[PDB]
Formats: structure tokens, sequence, C-alpha cells
């Protein structure tokens, strides 16, 4: 049947190329032989033994067999290598996680610089995200890795949500230690940067509200290799970290230790003039310091920005054509 | 890692924009030309320009424009790069010693900010109290020109207007004013503001928002007689001041859009015009006084005068003498004369300055069998188009062939004596329902000629509508002698059909040398051409046959000859055809994981593919298969302008933000990974737009010339005309030219007081790297032109690795004698 | 879309180990053994209840597919409890796990793990996730107990009796292929009823029904008694087959 996975050989499709270098293998892009279908394959391997199949697999197999939406990238099947005949020990193959192939991925078509954002078409990108996210969080599935990279798009303008390596459950009732930094520094939550350790499902919104103004500016908003560094740039336009505008940010372990060069005073409005004010409004509430007063995703999907966006009218992107290859 | 040195053979040519004022002294008049990251200082005579200076800046020279400061005896320069550095210039001279000031000096990049569409403006108050910069939408940024700001601090003003098309400080006004175009849903529109010093921000301004031609693109500032501002769009030009409303629409500037404009007369009576198909225009403000003693502005008139190279900026010097500055073509001084010549022109040519163009294609070949090679270049658009015979004998003598066309590429059939070149040629929707040619050119004067009969495309029933005065370009395949030079075969393609691919060269078992042609369906209504052709044409007797016809799904965007087989890329699939004993091509095997295999080049049964923005790709042929294997990939992305295979290991490549970088096999066999994996090794920021790598080297080969520590030579092509050459290094070497450089960055004062390691850092709209593995030539050559004191200053401490003293110590004599080797490889 | 991971009582009489000539009551204990080394196990290395009744039933299912003959249960209960540990988010290195199954093993029962105790384990990890079909997602009677507890409102020392017994139940289950045959829905309504009949409690009263005699149906829909009841037999025949008592 359909479910039986971990079965079928990977014979079954005719590998195109080398799409991405991924965490626990590389992935390629493939054909179906029987239906035509273009999917991605990323490559499990279990040789290595040090720890066998990698948590981070295991995590997107768990997790992404649960989710269903339009914005979150759906597994289609696993499937094998030849595997040895009668001697699992001597086996080594590898396993292949079947996803369906999204035609592109945000970062490759901004690092380009040939992407053009309409306000329209950033509403539908971020709703769709918003929805996607609002669904996960719902499952109360934390993302915990929120990059361009991470954001795969169609050309005819679907958004789905990919990376869910480092995903795991959060509950309210019972908080542990979780692993720190695991948002990358660029898009990483202030919280992250002063180490929480219990951190809530806003650590997404706040690398979601960065993506946002990335998408006005063409640029991302907080670039710095040091966390410290990251800290300065985002107290410079968020304000500096402060008791008053962040009550419990005394309890952080970094709190004392990492400090801003100055207490800075919020600019983000002043900064992001250019921005419409209905996403402007929403930048400030995704870019809120204090996790508690962060907004929601169900909040910035009954934003004015968002709320009346309609799905129907996916409106595409600006995508390049051979007249914008040709100068 | 990997090491390599990049050099100017030829320096910029193309004009980026041109000023005049008083810049050297109050008493000459001046005339500053700006190329790319080069300034050329000149001051004007009665018979032509008498050059004084030239500087280059580490940076694209964005803004640049004189002003007087109360206070000053002469002119200033302000400059503008586009990466955002800032600076005030003057000109000083002490008898024989000239010499470039820094005044005031900073970076105006702000941290968030979106790039404006119609890039950066820079424009500075009549009474010199502040710069106005527009860098990003809805932002306006202002310099105070006060005596304290030697950083160069600014404040932004917001603005409420997102979309700005242009905008200019208006003269008459009691404050700061500023009048803008801009573009809103509603159409475009005229706008002014006062702008506040005092309290940094914009006031109502004098008079109210007018709309304008949908097509409204600059702004011409009146001066204080008539005052007010000028608004030429694509069919009428307008005046405007408070209540005061012109509009004149005259049908003969409705066929080429205008681009450039000047002021004559200081007063504001005539200001000059010019457009894109190279006519000179002279708009006449016809004054009015009335018995109150107020001049107004009665009348607008647009005269036409002749025609000029297409300019990039025009300004009038003086008596009848105009110097027209010209990016698609060569530059010129014409006079002005009042009384017009037998054919009806008041313009006339005097000098001619070479300009190599848009360089879109080029090629080595060595005509005179002498062992140097000599550049054979695609230089120059429509009328301006141009093939450019280039040669080194200390200057380069460069020769050149009018085509009045375009031409998009070229390459060398020695067989038959003769170039093969593909060009374009523009024609508009006629009323007999065909197409009219608005100049004759090189396609139409060729001594015989041909048009495709081809049936493939010919089932159609797709229809694609003409309206009148519309424009399409027509391309052909030209078959030009090596010696005269002379057009001996123009062969048309088909209607909507756009050769992007030639190459020359036997196939298979072919005894013949053929020209093949890879073309594209081109129809408004596709993004991307899902039909076209490779064509197989043979030279024979003054005549081109066609010999067999290939058709693909898609655009055949590059092809190169492999072993006997012809690779050609169509789209994202990449190609290896054989070619039978029938004479028809035959596909072996394809490669599809590309977005856009825009360029394609091979060294042995390797091939290197570059993406539109997945960067370059390893293919290897693998001959026992029959098929291709991706070898490794280079997973950053990046746009790709151009590529060049450097040797087995290594791979070359340039980015559309003017940046180049080196790629190279991981060469760590641990892991398949690894070597699947390429490392770009290098970063260089050039400052040019890259369109043509090629293999060879213009410096005469006797035998005897010494064997430079450089190894390798590719030749490359630019947009603003600029030739480089990139060679590598031994790791040996490239660390004593590196450690050089910094010591010669400290030694050497920059114009601006730019930060040389700051101009070379590979940057993105997105990101900014550290140069790695490319050694600046130019630099290092500049090193024989600083003075005595500073070559032995740069020198001390200064230790070589495994010479014959393993470590050796530099004497300024020795490094003379070193950059004196690397200034003979080009 | 998804598997089918229940089997009927009768299909237990066809399981590989069955049909090499393994007798109902080897295979059973062989069950018991297993899940009550995993259970054993984990508790030592301080994990999570749910952690360890994950690896539980990836035990109990891999040998709905495999024999005992063939595979060594106490290698598989390890990699069932080594992979449970990473699905759920409670994580073990493999040495860890083997240093705990020798401590509590002797001599003769650790001769499984052959000479290489943690390559015999790690090599299983390929067929285990082949065999439960990638399906990691598991829900157990636990948070079913408590989620329909939580709807319970009444004397709070007579309900946490109810609940203290009944997941006492849901434990002693573990060894059983209760977990086979019934949703954990089911089971945890199951001991919900078993520790009512046992303490003589009324649980329609606590409610929100309470004139509702079938009080389970507004937790599980479509629940007759009848599998409550054979759910309750076969718990209970555990106890009475072993020396232990309900836990009252
Ligand atoms: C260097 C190079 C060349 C070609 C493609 C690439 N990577 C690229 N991937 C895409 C699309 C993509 O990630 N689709 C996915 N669908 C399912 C997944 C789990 S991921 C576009 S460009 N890199």
């Amino acid at each position: 049947t359909e479910s039986d996975w971990g079965k079928r050989c990977v014979d079954k499709f005719d590998i195109i190329g080398i799409i991405g270098e991924g965490t626990y293998g590389q992935v390629y892009k493939a054909k179906d032989k029987d239906t035509g279908e273009l999917v991605a394959l990323k490559k499990v391997r279990l040789d290595n033994e040090k720890e066998g199949f990698p948590i981070t697999a295991i995590r997107e197999i768990k997790i992404l067999r649960q989710l269903i939406h339009r914005s979150v990238v759906n597994m289609k099947e696993i499937v094998t290598d030849k595997q040895d005949a009668l001697d699992f020990k001597k086996d080594k193959g590898a396993f292949y996680l079947v996803f369906e192939y999204m035609d592109h991925d945000l970062m490759g078509l901004l690092e380009s610089g040939l992407v053009h954002f309409s306000e329209d078409h950033i509403k539908s990108f971020m709703k769709q995200l918003m929805e996607g996210l609002e669904y996960c969080h719902k499952k109360n599935f934390l993302h915990r890795d929120i990059k361009c990279s991470n954001i795969l798009l169609n050309n005819s303008g679907q958004i789905k949500l990919a990376d869910f390596g480092l995903a795991r459950l959060y509950n309210s009732e019972e908080s542990r230690p979780y692993t720190n930094k695991v948002i990358t520094l660029w898009y990483r939550p202030p919280e992250l940067l002063l180490g929480e350790e219990r951190y809530t499902p806003a650590i997404d919104v706040w690398s979601c509200g960065c993506i946002l103004g990335e998408l006005f500016t063409k640029k991302p908003i907080f670039q710095a290799n040091l966390e410290l560094a990251q800290l300065e740039l985002i107290s410079r336009l968020c304000g500096s970290p402060c008791p008053a505008v962040w009550p419990d940010v005394i309890r952080l372990p970094y709190f004392n230790t990492m400090k801003p060069k100055k207490q800075y005073r919020r600019r983000l409005r002043e900064e992001f003039s250019f921005i419409p004010s209905a996403a402007l409004d929403l930048l400030d509430h995704m870019l809120t310091l204090d996790p508690s007063k962060r907004c929601t995703a169900e909040q910035t999907l009954q934003s004015d920005f968002l709320k009346d966006v309609e799905l129907s009218k996916m409106a595409p992107p600006d995508l390049p054509h051979w007249q914008d290859c040709h100068e | 890692m990997s090491y390599n040195y990049v050099v100017t053979a030829q320096k910029p040519t193309a004009v980026n924009g041109c000023v005049t004022g008083h810049f050297t002294s109050a008493e000459d008049l001046n005339l500053l030309i700006a190329k790319n990251t080069r300034l050329e200082i000149y001051v004007v005579t009665a018979e032509g320009l008498r050059p004084v200076k030239e500087v280059g800046m580490y940076g694209k020279i964005a803004v640049m424009e004189l002003f007087r400061p109360k206070g000053e005896s002469k002119d200033l320069l302000f400059i503008l790069t586009a990466k955002y550095n800032a600076c005030i210039l003057e000109y000083k001279q002490s008898g024989e010693s000239i010499d470039i000031i820094t005044r005031a000096h900073g970076n105006v990049q702000d941290r968030i900010g979106r790039p404006s569409e119609t890039g950066i403006i820079g424009i500075i108050d009549p009474e010199c109290r502040m710069i106005g910069l527009r860098l990003y939408d809805g932002l306006f940024k202002v310099i105070p020109l006060d005596r304290d700001n030697k950083e160069l601090k600014a404040f932004n003003i917001r603005l409420e207007e997102l979309h700005v098309i242009d905008v200019k400080f208006l003269y008459g006004c009691q404050a700061p004013t500023i009048c803008f175009v801009y573009q809103d849903p509603q159409g475009r529109h005229v706008k002014t503001y006062e702008v506040s010093l005092r309290e940094k921000e914009f006031n109502k301004g004098p008079w109210k928002q007018e709309n304008v031609e949908a097509e409204a693109s600059m702004v011409i500032a009146v001066p204080e007689p008539f005052g007010g501002a000028i608004i030429i769009g694509q069919e009428s030009i307008t005046y405007h001041n408070g209540d005061k409303y012109l509009a004149i629409a005259p049908p003969i500037i409705k066929q080429s859009t205008i681009v450039c404009h000047n002021r004559v007369d200081p007063n504001g009576s005539r200001y000059l015009l010019g457009d894109m198909e190279g006519r000179l225009f002279m708009l006449l403000l016809e004054k009015e006084e009335q018995m109150d003693g107020t001049v107004t502005l009665k009348d607008l008139r647009v005269e036409l005068l002749g025609e000029t190279s297409i300019a990039e900026c025009l300004t009038y010097l003086d008596n009848g003498v105009v110097f027209v500055g010209s990016r698609l073509g060569d530059s010129q001084l014409v006079k002005l004369n009042v009384d017009s010549n037998e054919q009806g022109s008041y313009v006339v040519a005097m000098e001619t300055f070479t300009n190599l163009g848009p360089i879109v294609d080029m090629c080595v070949v060595d005509l005179e069998r002498q062992g140097q090679g000599q550049l054979v270049t695609c230089s120059g658009a429509f009328k301006e188009g141009s093939l450019r015979i280039i040669r080194n004998g200390q200057k380069l003598h460069i020769r050149t062939v009018p085509l009045y066309e375009s031409p998009r590429k070229i390459c060398y059939q020695e067989v038959s004596q003769c170039f093969g070149v593909l060009s374009s040629r523009i024609e508009v929707q006629d009323t007999s329902g065909g197409t009219t040619a608005l100049r004759p050119s090189a396609s139409t004067q060729a001594l015989s000629s041909s048009v495709s009969s081809s049936k493939l495309f010919s089932s159609s029933t797709a229809p694609h509508e003409t309206s009148f005065g519309e424009e399409v370009e027509v391309h052909n395949l030209l078959i030009i002698d090596q010696h005269t030079f002379e057009v001996l075969h123009a062969h048309q393609f088909l209607q909507n059909e756009y050769a992007l691919s030639l190459v020359s060269c036997k196939l298979g078992k072919d005894p013949n040398t053929y020209f093949i042609v890879g073309t594209a369906m081109v129809y408004p209504e596709e993004a991307e051409p899902k039909q076209g052709r490779i064509v197989v044409f043979q030279y024979s007797d003054g005549k081109l046959q066609t010999v067999a016809e290939k058709e693909v799904k898609g655009a055949v965007y590059s092809m190169v000859e492999f072993n006997g087989k012809l690779l050609a890329s169509i789209n994202s699939t990449v190609r290896l055809y054989e070619w039978t004993t029938e004479k028809e091509l035959r596909t072996e095997c394809n490669h599809y994981n590309n977005i856009m295999a825009l360029y394609l080049k091979t060294k042995g049964d390797f091939i290197l593919v570059g993406d539109l923005m997945r960067s370059v790709l390893l293919l290897a042929y693998k001959p026992m298969e029959g098929n291709f294997e991706e070898i490794a990939r280079d997973f950053n992305p990046n746009w790709m302008s151009a590529v060049e295979i450097l040797d087995d290991d290594n791979f070359l490549g340039a980015e559309n933000a003017f940046n180049l970088f080196v790629c190279q096999k991981d060469s760590a066999a641990t892991t398949d990974e690894e070597r699947q994996h390429l490392q770009e090794v290098g970063l260089f920021h050039l400052g040019e737009f890259v369109n043509v790598f090629c293999h060879g080297s213009l410096v005469m080969q006797n035998l005897g010339e010494t064997s430079t520590p450089t190894q390798g030579s590719v030749l490359f092509g630019t947009v603003n005309g600029m030739i480089g050459l990139v060679t590598s290094l031994s790791e040996s070497w490239y660390n004593l030219l590196l450690d050089m450089q910094n010591r010669l960055n400290k030694v050497i004062k920059s114009v601006g007081k730019i930060e040389h390691s700051f101009w070379r850092s590979f940057h993105t709209e997105r990101k900014t790297e550290p140069a790695t593995g490319f050694i600046d030539g130019d630099l290092i050559e500049s090193f024989l032109d600083i003075s005595r004191p500073k070559m032995q200053e740069v020198v001390a401490n200064l230790q070589y690795d495994d010479g014959s003293g393993m470590k050796r110590e530099a004497t300024a004599d020795d490094l003379i004698k070193v950059v004196e080797e690397l200034t003979r490889i080009h | 879309t998804k598997p089918c991971w229940y089997w009927d009582k009768k299909d237990l009489a066809h399981t590989p180990s069955q049909l090499e000539g393994l007798d109902p009551a080897t295979e059973a204990r062989y069950r018991r053994e297993g899940a009550r080394f995993i259970f054993d196990v984990g508790t030592r290395l301080g994990l999570h209840y749910d952690t360890l009744a994950t690896g539980i039933i990836y035990f109990h299912r891999f040998y709905m597919f495999h024999s005992f003959k063939q595979f060594p249960r106490y290698v598989t209960g390890a990699c069932c409890l080594f992979l449970a540990g990473k699905v759920e988010e409670t994580p073990k290195k493999c040495k860890d796990i083997i240093k705990t199954a020798r401590s509590l093993l002797n001599d003769v029962q650790f001769g499984q793990f052959g000479d290489d105790p943690k390559e015999e384990v790690m090599v299983l990890e390929r067929i285990l996730l082949q065999t439960i079909k990638f399906d990691l997602q598991v829900e157990h009677p636990y948070q079913f107990l408590l989620k329909y507890a939580k709807q319970l409102k009444g004397d709070k020392n007579k309900i946490q009796k109810l609940v203290q017994m009944a997941w006492t139940f849901v434990n002693d289950s573990l060894c059983t292929t209760l977990s086979l045959q019934w949703e954990p829905e089911i089971i945890a309504v199951a001991v919900m009823y078993l520790a009512g009949r046992l303490c003589k409690f009324e649980i329609q009263e606590w409610t929100s029904k309470p004139m509702y005699r079938r009080w389970w149906e507004q937790f599980v829909q479509d629940v007759p008694v009848d599998v409550l009841e054979d759910i309750c037999h076969q718990i209970l025949d555990l106890y009475s087959q072993g020396k232990q008592q309900m836990p009252h």
C-alpha cells in the first residue's frame, strides 16, 4: 500500500542533478519514472554508525507525516538503495526522504536580485507563511530554524516551509532546557541571543518579521557575524533591551553580560518609513523584544495587512525572464 | 586556495557623465569627464580640449557635480560612488606639481533602505547650502554644506512619494526648494517641497501639484530670469511655475526618446536635447517682457539641429562647440553653426574620441600570422555598432569597422579568410504592414544576401498583432572579410527569430568547415522562448548555403564545439549532438539540472556551465557511457554574466554586481560531497560588467620574451569598453604581491580617502566580503609611479619566501624590476 | 496515507513466531520479558514514561512482522528504546543503553548481543525503521487518561485514586498485545472502567452528564462494553497468572 514506506527502491526515480548540500546528506532533483512527477530527494546516511539514523531526519519524518497544510512541505514517501540480499549487517545502503519538488528557494531569488516583490505579492507571501506557521504552532510544534533558504516557493506563487530538522514540540506547562541558539544569527530572536533555553513559539515570529522587512528592503535587516554584534544592530532599530520594555529581561542569563553600547531608543517606524503603514505596524509587533508582548501568528493573520488578502489570487511574483537575463 | 592577478589592458572608455565649470582655476573653463572609476580634467580652448589631469578613484562615479560656496575662489567637486563613498575635492597646483585635495569625506550608506529604480540622484542647491541625495525609496538625504561638516554627516527626511523619477533644486526660491516628478497608481505628477535645515523636514512647496505625461522622464531647472521647471517626456515638453503652464508637443520628438539635456544660455533661453537615435535638438524659451518690467515665458519651440552619437551626457562648452559624451558609441566634439549646410544640418563633427562601447563579444585571432594575436571586438549598439580590431604597438592601435547596427557575436573561420558576425537592426512597423529600417546598415549593404526560408515554425496559428510605429529587431549573420572587413554576405533570419549563439567548426567525419548559429523564436507574449533553431551554414564561393537545421524547444543561448560534437544549451537543457554521415544533427545525451544554461565552456571532456543564478557547474562527458556526469557545483547562488575555465581545477565567473570569483574543486576525496562541493576561493570586486572571457594575449611574442611569473592569459571585455586580463600566480608570488599591496595601501593617498580594501570587497546589495585570491595588478603597477621616498618606505621590512635566500630582503630597485616585468603581460 | 497498526486477537495465532513452532504461551512470555526489559532499562536511565511506551510499541509491532527465533528480543528491545529516545526527544547514547542492559541481564541473556553489543543494536535500526514503516508518531493511553480525568469533577481524593490505579493498569498493559488490538483512547477508558469497578466508584456522577450511565461514550465514541470487558479481562489475567494482586 501507499503507507508501507522504506521498501520501495530509489530505482523508481531518474536522478536529475544536485540541488543542495543538506545536513544529514545531499539533496538531489529527480523525476518519478511511473508518474513523471518531479521530486526532491534528501539522502540519509546511517553508514557513519556514530549515532545511527540522524535525529534531524527523524524529526522531519515524525513531524511532517503529521502536518498537512498547503504552506507546509509534503513528504511523499521514503525509499531505499538496493539493499544487500539477506545480509542486513553488511547492508550499509542509504535511505531517501521523498519531497515534492518546489521550483525555487527565496534566497536564490533574493541573492540573484532578479525577483521584485509588489506590495500585493508580499501580502500573499506573508499570509501563506503565517498560515503555515499558525498551523504548526496550533499543533504545538516549533520550527526553530526560519530562514530565507528554508522558504520554498513555486513559480505559481505557492509558498511552503521546509527545513524542520531542528523542530521540537513545545509545552507551556512543562519548561525544560532546549538547544540554545537554534535559529541562524541573522534571523535569531533576541531571547536566544540572551540564552533563554525555554523559548516560546514567538522565536519563529521574530524571524518571519525579519523576512518581512527583507522583502521590502531586498537586503537582510540584521546581518552580523557575532551574537553581541547582532544584539547591537537589533537594539539600534528595535531599541535596547531594558526592564521597561522587557520586564523579565533581568532573569535572562546574559542580560548583564551582553549589553549594547547605549540604551538605544526604538526607531523602527522612522527607519522603515517607506514601508506601507499597514505593514509597518505588523513589523513593529513582529519585531518586539519581549516574547510575551510579541504578536502571535494568528494575530498576524488578523491584521489589516493580511486579513483581507485572498489566497485565491495567489498573484505570482515578478520572476526573471529571458529579457531580464538579457542586458 | 587559488592565487590570481587582474590588470587593466584598456581603461574604461564610455562616458558616464560630464560637467563644466571653474574647477582648476577661477579663470579657466573646465570640462570634467567621468568614466567608470576614472575622472578626466580638461581645459577648454578655441580649438578643442587641453588635458591637464586624470585621477582614478576606488569606486564607480555615480554623482559628479561642481559648485562654488560663498568664500571659495573657485568651484569644488562633489563625487559620490556607487558604494556610497562621498567626498568633496579641490584642485591644487604648485608650479609643475598637480594634486587633488580631499576636503571632506564619508560613507552615507543607510542600514535600512530600498535602492531606488531610477538609481542614485545627486543635486546641489543654487546657493550651495546643501547636497540633496535620492538613494532610497521614500527617503531624501540632506548633507548640509557648512564649513564644519568635514565628515559629510547627513540626515533623512521622510518622503511620502515612494517612487520618484527625477528631482532638481529650483532657481528663484525664498527657501531651498526641490521640484520632482513621481509616480503613484494615478499616473505621474510634478510636486514641490521646501527644505528646512533648521527644522530638518519638508515644508509646503511654492506651487501646487500638476498631473504630467505618463512617461515624464527628466526635470530641467530653469534659471532666475524665467524661474520654474521644464518637464521632458516622450511626446511633450511642459513648463511649470505657479500659475503659469505651457505645453509643446511637436511630432518630431515622439519618434525617439529624449535622454539628455543641457543649458546653452546661462539665462535659460536655450537648452539642448538629445535622443536615443542620435538626434540633437535646440529647446528655445521665447521671452515676453511686460511693461511692468517683469520677464515671462511666452512659448516653447523645438528645432532639429542635426545628428550626434547617441549621448549619455551633453555639455555645451563655448562658441559653437559642444562635447557629446557617448556610452554606446564614440564620443565627440561638434560645432553648432548658425547657417545650415547644404544637407540642412547645423552640426559638423570636429573630433572623434574612441569608445570601445559595449563589448558584447570578442575573439583573438592572429591575422598577420605574427604569433601576437589581435582582438576583434563586437562594440557599440544601434548606429554606433562597430567591429574594433585592436593590436599592441606605448599605446594600443585600434581600427574601427562601422556597421550601423548592433553586433551580437563574433567567431573567426580561418578556412574562409573571414569572420562570422551576428547582428540585429531596428525596423519599425510601417503602413505597408511590413517594416522599414531607419537607416542602411551592414546587413542591407552586403555584396550578396539571403533570407531563411525555413518551414519549421510556419504552421503558426498563433496571432501576434502589429501596431504602426512599433519597433522590431531583425537578426542577421554577416560574413566579413578578414583583410578588407567588407561585408561579403548577409543572411537574414526568420521574422521574430533572434540569433543567440555562433560557432565556426568542423564536426564528425565531415571535412567541411561550417558556421553554426543557435536561435530563439521571441514573441512578446512569452517570458521564455519555447521555440528555436540550430542552423548549419557553409560559406563557399561567396555564398552562404543552408546545410541543415535542427528544431529545438527553447533558446539556444550558448554553443561550443566538443571533440567533433556540438554542445548546445537550450534553456535548462545542456545537450550534446553528433554530426551524422547524412549531414544532420543527432542527439547523444542531455543534462537538465540548470535553471537556464546561459553560458558554456569546454576543456577536454569537461564542461563549465553557467546558470543564471545557481552559479557555475562542472560537468564531465563520460565516453564509456555516452552521457554526462555532474562533477561539482557552486552552491552559493550568484548571477552569472560570463564564465571561463582557467585550468582543470580552477573556474572563473563574473557576477552582475561587478564582482569576479574563482571556484575550485575541493580536491578532498574523503567524501563524495566534498568533491561535489565547489569552494569559491577567489572573490574580487572588479567594478565592471564582464560580457566575454577569451583566452589569449595581445603582447607580441618573438619567442624571446622572458617567462613572466604570471601563468595563463584570459582577456575579458566589459560594457564600459574596459579590457582586462586575468592570470595565475604561484603561492610564493601571490604572498609577495599581496604583502606589497598592504604596504602600498598605507603609502598611497586615495582620492576621497577611500580605503582600497573596501573598494575591492566583494559587494552585493545583500553582502560584502573582503577580497581574496586576487592581486589588484593596477595597484601593483602604481608602485612605479610613486616617488622614491615612498618606494623605499614600501620596501621596509619586506621578506621573500623560497628564494635564493629563504628570507630575502627587498630593495626599492628590486621591486621596480619585478613590477616592470609584470607590466609586460599587456 | 497511514498504516494500520491494529490486529484481531485471532490473528495473533499466525505471527511469524507462532508459525516457526513457538507456542502461544512462549511468545506471550517472550513479549512480557522484552517489554519489561525496555521498561527497566529506560527507567534506570531516567526516561520519560512516553519514551518507555514508544519503545515498547515499536517492540510489539516489530514481532508482528518477524519471529523471536531469528531476532533476539533483548537486542530488539534495546534498539527500540534507542530509537524511541530520538523520536520522543529523550535521546540516549547506544553505549549507555548497552551498559544498562548489561547491568540488568545475566551472562546467558547478554549472550544475545554477541561479541559486539553496540553493533548488533545499531545495525538493527535499519530493519526497525523499515518494519514500523517509518510511522514514528505514537499516542499512548496516558494522555487520554489525563485528558478524560480532567473532565471529571467531584471528590479530589477518589478521582486521584481512580487515576493512579488506572495509570498502573496502563503500565501493566504494555506487557500485553492490547497495544496491537485497541487504540490508546480505548485503553485509557478501559482502565478507568476497571479501576471504577474495583474501587466501587460510579464515574458517571463525575461527568457533565451524570444520568448517562455509559459515561465513556462522551470521551470515546462507538465503544461497546464488550470491548472494555475484554480489555479488563486481559489486564487482570496478568495479575492472576502472576503472584501480584490488583493495586487497590
Ligand atoms: C547549486 C544549485 C543548482 C540547482 C538547484 C539548487 N538548489 C535549488 N533548489 C531549488 C528548489 C528546492 O530547494 N526545492 C525543494 N523541493 C523540496 C525540498 C525538500 S527542497 C531551487 S534552486 N542549487
